[PDB]
């Protein structure tokens, strides 16, 4: 059983620079090194057969180097449709064997949320169930902390967030974030808010709504 | 022209079987080698069986020996994975990829130069259960803009996946479809759309909602109003 090992692991680029990606082997296996391409929600993609043979209808950006337990794929200029996941794969031995993948992501300037916050609907609300969402859009880089407040006091207890991969329009990243309360103790409580704290500021983004009506 | 195309995916118990299949074309099928490859939800790739341009000399992982059977119809050009007592860790999207030209040149190496779309398989006890579909309005008290976000929660389901357009495929641009998160058995995706606030009740923005395995549909109309 060959052990493939890539690095880097994740790795964010400024369109233009240049990278290299490695994928050690734990034994020989010569040329017997392919390198794929996996777009978001496509199939992987032959780019590289035998560590430097490419295939055809790629750039000539792609390079492929290696033998041994030793191989490199080198991207000389980051280019947006270029990011996706890099799969080395050896088929020297049965069974053939893959590494672990290279996730490239697109850095591009810092960016802050626009959020939006949504009381229960009135429909939800029959069913005896009550889910306040929050929208956290359009912002970079990925890392935003986001905490419920009931009434001013933080609420841990029943959320389930949900953050989109990169976009491939700009680079950003979007989330959302749900907490789940009973119509009964939804009824009970009388401000709903959504703290969001990012890079991109020091005072969390906050959004809120009082419960009332009709 | 190499078009490989897998159906046959779905939800099974633990301990039940499947059978999938992939459709050739573009090609002289019998003078390929294929294999089928499983992707995880934790995005890893896995090899999990070859079989010849003629037959005979099938190839397994250790995993996989004694459970799936790798089978090929030269004839009607279909790949198929027969798979059985299957185990939760089974879960994953099945792709039918071919290998390159092969010769008796003394053994050689076997790259995978075309992939298919993927089937996914779900290995669960859990049942289906078709998603409660909600509107999500925001309040017309005081919002910032010329736009407006409006969203709609699909909730309670099972199993992966659901379709969900806005004004039935019009409505393209301004929309974020968040990945679903299981929890307690079901899953719950949401979807949010930015129109500009003018077209704001006046318009109508409906979100549609398919869940293929329950065989349920819903439209459900927001029109951004007052609560």
């Amino acid at each position: 059983d060959e052990l493939l090992t890539q690095s880097p692991a994740t790795l964010s680029v400024t369109p233009g620079d240049s990278v290299s990606l490695s994928c050690r082997a734990s034994q020989s296996i010569s040329n017997n090194l392919h390198w794929y391409q996996q777009k978001s929600h496509e199939s992987p993609r032959l780019l590289i057969k035998y560590a430097s043979q490419s295939i055809s209808g790629i750039p000539s950006r792609f390079s492929g180097s290696g033998s041994g337990t030793d191989f490199t794929l080198s991207i000389n200029s980051v280019e947006t449709e270029d990011f996706g996941m890099y799969f080395c794969q050896q088929s020297n031995s049965w069974p053939l064997t893959f590494g672990g993948g290279s996730k490239l992501e697109i850095k591009r300037a810092d960016a802050a949320p626009t959020v939006s916050i949504f009381p229960p609907s009135s429909e939800q609300l029959t069913s005896g169930g009550a889910s306040v969402v929050c929208f956290l859009n359009n912002f970079y880089p990925k890392d935003i902390n986001v905490k419920w407040k009931i009434d001013g006091s933080e609420r841990q207890n029943g959320v389930l967030n949900s953050w989109t991969d990169q976009d491939s329009k700009d680079s950003t990243y979007s989330m959302s974030s749900t907490l789940t309360l009973t119509k009964d103790e939804y009824e009970r409580h009388n401000s709903y808010t959504c703290e969001a704290t990012h890079k991109t500021s020091t005072s969390p983004i906050v959004k809120s709504f009082n419960r009332n009506e009709c | 022209e190499v078009q490989l195309v897998q159906s046959g995916g779905g939800l099974v118990n633990p301990g039940r079987s499947l059978k999938l299949s992939c459709a050739a074309s573009g090609f002289t099928f019998s003078s390929y080698g294929m294999s089928w490859v499983r992707q995880t939800p934790e995005k890893r790739l896995e090899w999990v069986a070859a079989i010849s341009g003629g037959g005979t000399y099938i190839h397994y992982p250790d995993s996989v020996k004694g459970r799936f059977t790798i089978s090929r119809d030269n004839a009607k050009n279909n790949l198929y994975l027969q798979m059985s007592s299957l185990r939760s860790e089974d879960t994953a999207l099945y792709y039918c990829t071919r290998h390159p030209f092969y010769r008796y040149d003394g053994g050689n190496y076997y790259a995978m130069d075309h992939w298919g779309q993927g089937t996914s398989v779900t290995v669960s006890a859990a049942k289906t259960t078709p998603p409660s579909v909600y509107p999500l309005a925001p309040g017309s008290a005081a919002q910032t803009n010329s736009m407006v976000t409006l969203g709609c929660l699909v909730k309670g389901y099972f199993p992966e996946p659901v379709t969900v357009t806005w004004n039935s495929g019009s409505l393209s641009s301004g929309v974020h479809t968040f990945p679903a998160v299981l929890q307690s058995d079901l899953y719950t995706l949401s979807s949010s759309v930015t129109v500009p606030s003018s077209p704001r009740p006046s318009e109508t923005v409906t979100c549609n909602v398919a869940h293929p395995a329950s065989s349920t549909k819903v439209d459900k109309k927001i029109v951004p109003r007052d609560c």
